[PDB]
């Protein structure tokens, strides 16, 4: 697969640097590379197809060498090059798909296609140009136990799970208090709600806590914190946890006090924040804790008076809110994001050829269930397949 | 060189740099006490040695603790550091009337 | 185009590399490239401008060949180089500005400025290094009839379209069944609503459909499905279509049931997504279909009982909806999106030089106009102007 | 300053080109510059650290040349490169780290540490392979006194600001009429409101005016303007002006009328947009003005006639809104953002070793406050730190 | 890293493979090895000590070499050697100490100790005597990214937890029905208690369940399953679930029936066994599920009749219990075990010299909180310090 | 020796001690501040007692090091030597206790015993190196 | 059987001693042994699988002998050796896996798989390096 | 590290030697003024400068 990125970036240099009129030295490091591949590619038989709807394709290579005496390229040279460039692109695309269309609980850090497995040994180790993209360099640095990290913008690290919790309730549902949260994608929105306006609370204070576990660790994370909840702010109806009945919720918003953000690692409060909205920085964390309280306002005006009655028949519902969204990260394992097609590429190639789902990846590559049981086996498999997808994406135009 | 005694039924002696206990003497002790300023222990030797072990120690911090300084005390309380909390709660549970 | 891109990219390279002290051997090839650019320019005179507020500007070229006898660069040589390259970037910005302003109804894939048209010659063809930009690369490919695609973040593929259509409307609009939708940028917010609250039709459930067509086809799109319609979720006063009166809207959002999301190509299913929200992928599509049902609660507590009376006068109106976001995508055509600096530059050079608006684009370059009436000829004009724009933004930050 | 970045970039290109097998003619230039830096750097002793918790670390270099005359790059060269690589990696890491967190109240573009000030001397003006990145490009060009530039996606230029000003006050809060805007990140969500629908204002018209300055000059922005305030249509209970009680804001929405959005520079209308909704280009401005109107509906159906009482008590306050979202921009200095993760990097670095609060930046790099007093000193200091942060990012993620 | 293991095992072979008398051939290899190690170690100034209370120490090396031509060993040889032998022993013990209290939040695969970080330079990579023992072997294989693991007698893998699930209860506490379970080290003892003796349940049978999620994936382990829990079979007084009082519990044992054990991996059943006891095998798993049942006997006898009525007043509650102990396993992630002195040595070093503490570890290397929040970065740091501890356990105690 | 080398208060699970020759466990029993009815039964403020209370603590040593050889749980040294003794029916010498019981052997640890044990265990490990 | 153990110990000690840098000398004997293993195993063909869900694998040996031009280990030597040891160790994996699932009645001291019974050949008897375990 | 806060709403922070104007962190003042003795600013920061 290292050889695969080699072939891929080389064919890309071929498509991007061999054009009419260019001076030979400007493609020197190019040509002396490509023909070298012809030196090792000729007479070598490859097989593909035999898994999925990938058709059987047998590959032999007998194309000669490119000219070296010509100074400034013309149409003839570049056309004769492209003639076999397209063949090489097709072959590499197919073996890419091959490595994509299988998984393994047996460590997925080894090649999975017989093609690449054969290509692996010493008789082809003379295939390398360089590494210039994050994926192949990360692969190399990981198989050698050095520093490793992918840069993501707007990544999904929260399994989308929309639910709620109850602390004070009854069947009639005219005394409720609890908290509703939603972590969808990279977007967390939490809201504590009360019906009694702390009329029974010690000194008009009600506490609220929320815990979320990250599926993997982040560092140097930039996040933005906003002082309300832009989703749970309208009258609605919600089922019960038993689906028998349906209760009401007519929210009216207060401003939450003593908001508390704790980005925690292993139990030590790593990054601490008291009421710092806007952007914030979490240098290293993998668990998020959100703490606050509903405080009953001390002094009241006539509108505010009628809304929250000391009496028992209530009308409106008090709510504190909070919102969070991650805007980038440097992480030690690949995650889907808003700037990648690799997840898209792999879904597409799988869906073109109706591959029966195996024992590791989830059916149809559904993201939430995928991240749900995120296993070290799975993480190795996924980094492999996304390196495959990056090989693909750097070639498909 | 610090020494410590209590009605509890123990007696310790140790050095300021490293709280690696020193065997005790009872004759320099009485003199130093009866004249020099006496500091009400609030963190006992068990706690000092342990806090040394499982937690960081600064010679600054050490001078402060042996001084029963407010700052180090309160900051320790706020950091959830359990051993000092347990000692303080033991002191509380002593006030039982 | 390609010759201008080469000029720009090599000025970038040099000005980023031509610096005192460093070793000649790092740039010697780029030095010879600079020398050939010098020799192809000397002896010739160019003209640029002649329209809008742009003054006519004539340009002559008299520059000696670059030195090579040094081993490490000094001050004076790099200063002479920069003295040259300043005039050069002047010329570049001039020819770019001339290109982005000139346009015509016929043959909108070709040069438009006399200077660039003369640069399209074969004697000016030898000045090439490469094509590293996504834009110039895809331009080259579209010149050679291949399949091309741009990776954009939040494309503006959706024309701004805030329209509401009523299935059952009354003189007083208290038996109103219909649908609203905001289509702006990559934001779809659809909301189907009925005042009957699912009490008249069979199955006690009200269907809602909406379909959005795209004048192009996208590939590798990442799509977030948020189960609500945010903006159509608070009291509102809206005009009627004949403007004979206005009507009132006090909504109550329910849960959406049996969502069906359809990414279709030419009306044929390629992506179906059911009962699932969150992040998904669309490898290929041209039409989006949202379908969903409102299901009146078969069981309800007294509050929910009164909020919908089983009689005719309705006083709280049931509404459900969905939210569709595209984080990124790839297209065959060129688009406008949420990270480009180019449509801005061309709009600015048009207004600043105050071209009398011709039949090529709406005045002020209304993007909603362009993506409302979106034809291949205008789109090729747009790809040309974005080519010249990416050239321009390479040399004056 | 250029010297450290250059060392970093050359080591980067080395690490990214050094690999087994490749022909000696493909990185030969790299080999030369490699051994060149080695020779030049020999005999030079250094000490970094010496503040905060960043420990003191000493560097000595006795490395010889690595130029074994080979024909295909070998594993011996692989490991001889990789060891030198690890060494220079940690060197540049720690020197940049100590460069970050010490600061000067004056001369915020000069070196702060002993090591950096050493690296400024002529006796290291011998290795300057290349300088190729937007940050270092602005660095060089500002040494060139010439117009710097940065291109950002979603520049959060608006400091967090939630405020509301009251044109007409009533101690019982029943004839309040005024304005309220949220400046959050790159969003301006403004909303005007009146209780009477201007039954007392002249000509059945109300006008609200909105002016927002910036912290610098901003240039070439793409904007989206949407005609309904998402945030400020919620039933809210908002605190008093004298912070003694609260008052109920109960909204209904109309269409916003005669919308005029203008960008001015030094108080002169430079760009103007009326009856324009959707995406817009701003060329060069400092002050943004929004003028909007309240126009009572010319006629009504029974719904709004119920809604608006001409009798005194108003229970449905009329309110219009606007949302302005800046997607991209180009600027004459450095600005925090979502794209370039640099601010998070500086915050992580500073928090890790518990530096005393930098006597220039407000504590905690709280970006709201940081951008409030964005002053020449702060300009220079954030410039230095973000350039060196982008530098350190090239090797360790 | 491995250079340290070279040092250690070389000094072991020094202390022991050389005794008075032997023939030159038997150690000739080692004598040449050591003379080269000597000519290596000299001529490089070292400072070791200066963290916590470990004193700064200056180190230089200058010593003659060893007899290279001999017939039979004489005591003068060992006398000349043992001095510098022990000196090296002392220095390497200092290396171990100086290393084994460092912290690193984002690293832990490269050196972090001053003399050590100097010593992993390639200029000394001529001392790699042989890498033959569990920890160094696993290290030098983790570098080359293969399948790895350690074998453990009594692995301390289940975090200690004393918690109890309640399924039927009332604040009078006379009809408890639930499950208790205790976890420590390698063993898990569970019991399920019924007050009712399944007198009101369906089908004269009642169910008990238990889930144990590990924190790392094991493989190929021995499980001793004994069907009579001992730790939950006696009159106990335990405190309430939220705490206002205590409650009592007087069980009596019966033998379980229809028990099911399952070891599942990533949500997939790998091993499943029915009512089999004694010793069983685990191959690939991280989740344990136990599910068993208690039956009211079909027929009784006098005492059995007095102890199991249908009535309210219960006085002898019944129970079922299981003991599952993992005795020996093989794993990937390093775990503190009960077969060596490694974690003990770690904690002794940490206590010995008063390290500055950070979240890179739980304070004091107390094993509970560590395995609670087992983090791969902490795992890296831990593996490093553990290998160095084992290295120390080869020289000195 | 009477100098405190390591302390812990209410640590539960796994601990470490670096060097020790005397273990001490100090622990307290308190009445719960309140009882429920059944719990109020088992603890009347009166004299007649019919159920007694307690607390219990388990101290297990898995791995250790000693400057003196010990009979341990992961070898066959003591068993092998004693089996030799039993095979050939030796009359006990004065420096060993009869029956070679490890316990009484350890009760009154005096150096000469240790010297002879070290020698016999060395030769026993040797003998084991031939009969695996 | 014992030939498998010699193989296994030799591969393990190779991985434990033939890694970058080390002296020619203290592995030189192990180099000679590696070379003799190459020689004797050169030319034959091995087969596994065909039983249960075990995949059918074919094994050929054409890995050339390792030379003697060394003073200290270099990573090129390392890689050309390791990509050989890889094939070897996976072969040994397949061997032990085709072995440990076999069965017999009143014959438990005799090899049972086809691979090992072929390994009872007369030429393999140079691969007996050690029996320390 | 010196911090001076006044009733009216004037707040200042600075160093020992140069008395350079330094911005004010609320959290520092909070961790600081709780326990350690307090000093009456008979001289303020402005007359001091």
């Amino acid at each position: 697969m290292d050889v695969l990125y080699s072939l891929s970036k080389t064919l890309k240099d071929a498509r991007d640097k061999i054009v009419e009129g260019t001076l030979y030295s400007n493609v020197s490091d190019l040509i002396q590379q490509f023909n070298q591949m012809i030196i090792t590619m000729n007479g070598n038989e490859f097989q593909t197809g035999g898994i999925g709807n990938l058709p059987i394709r047998n590959w032999n290579f007998n194309f000669g060498l490119l000219g070296t005496t010509l100074l400034n390229l013309d149409a003839n040279y570049v056309e004769t090059a492209r003639n076999t460039i397209d063949y090489f692109v097709d072959f590499v695309d197919n073996v890419c798909m091959d490595e994509m269309v299988r998984e393994s609980q047996r460590n997925g850090i080894a090649p999975q296609s017989d093609s690449l497995r054969k290509l692996s040994a010493i008789k082809f180790k003379r295939i390398n140009f360089d590494n210039s993209s994050e994926y192949i360099e990360n692969w190399n640095l990981q198989n050698r136990r050095q520093r490793t990290g992918f840069t993501f913008h707007k990544p999904n690290i929260f399994p989308y799970s929309a639910s709620f919790t109850l602390n004070r309730s009854q069947p009639a549902h005219d005394n409720l208090m609890g908290t509703m949260w939603l972590n969808a994608g990279s977007e967390i929105q939490v809201a504590g709600f009360d019906y009694s306006c702390a009329i029974n609370a010690p000194a008009n204070i009600q506490q609220f806590e929320h815990i979320v576990p990250l599926r993997r660790v982040l560092t140097t994370a930039t996040i933005t914190l906003l002082p309300d909840a832009e989703r749970f702010s309208f009258p609605r109806v919600i089922n019960s946890a038993d689906g028998a009945t349906t209760w009401f919720f007519n929210p009216v918003i207060l401003r939450p006090n003593n908001v508390e953000v704790e980005f925690l690692l292993n139990g030590q409060i790593i990054n601490t924040y008291q009421a710092r909205f806007g952007t914030i920085v979490a240098r290293n964390f993998d668990t998020i804790r959100l703490s606050f309280q509903l405080m009953r306002p001390p002094n009241m005006t006539p509108a505010v008076a009628v809304l929250f009655p000391n009496a028992q028949p209530f009308e409106h519902h008090a709510t504190v809110g909070l919102t969070l969204r991650i805007e980038s990260a440097v992480c030690e394992s690949v995650l889907a994001d808003a700037s990648e097609t690799l997840l898209a590429n792999v879904t597409s190639v799988r869906q073109e050829y109706a591959i029966p789902v195996g024992p590791v990846f989830p059916p149809g590559m559904n993201w939430t269930d995928l991240i749900t049981n995120y296993s070290p086996s799975r993480e190795d498999n996924l980094q492999r397949v996304f390196t495959v997808a990056s090989i693909r994406s750097m070639l498909i135009k | 060189d610090v020494f410590e005694a209590g009605i509890d039924g123990k007696f310790f002696a140790y050095k300021v740099d490293t709280f690696e206990e020193i065997p005790f003497d009872v004759q320099k002790f009485a003199d130093l006490v009866t004249d020099s300023p006496v500091i009400s222990a609030i963190i006992d030797f068990k706690t000092l040695k342990n806090l040394n072990d499982n937690y960081g120690i600064s010679r600054q911090q050490a001078f402060n603790l042996l001084r029963s300084d407010p700052r180090v005390l309160r900051e320790f309380i706020n950091q959830d550091n359990p051993i000092i909390r347990n000692r303080i709660e033991q002191l509380i549970m002593q006030c039982r009337l």
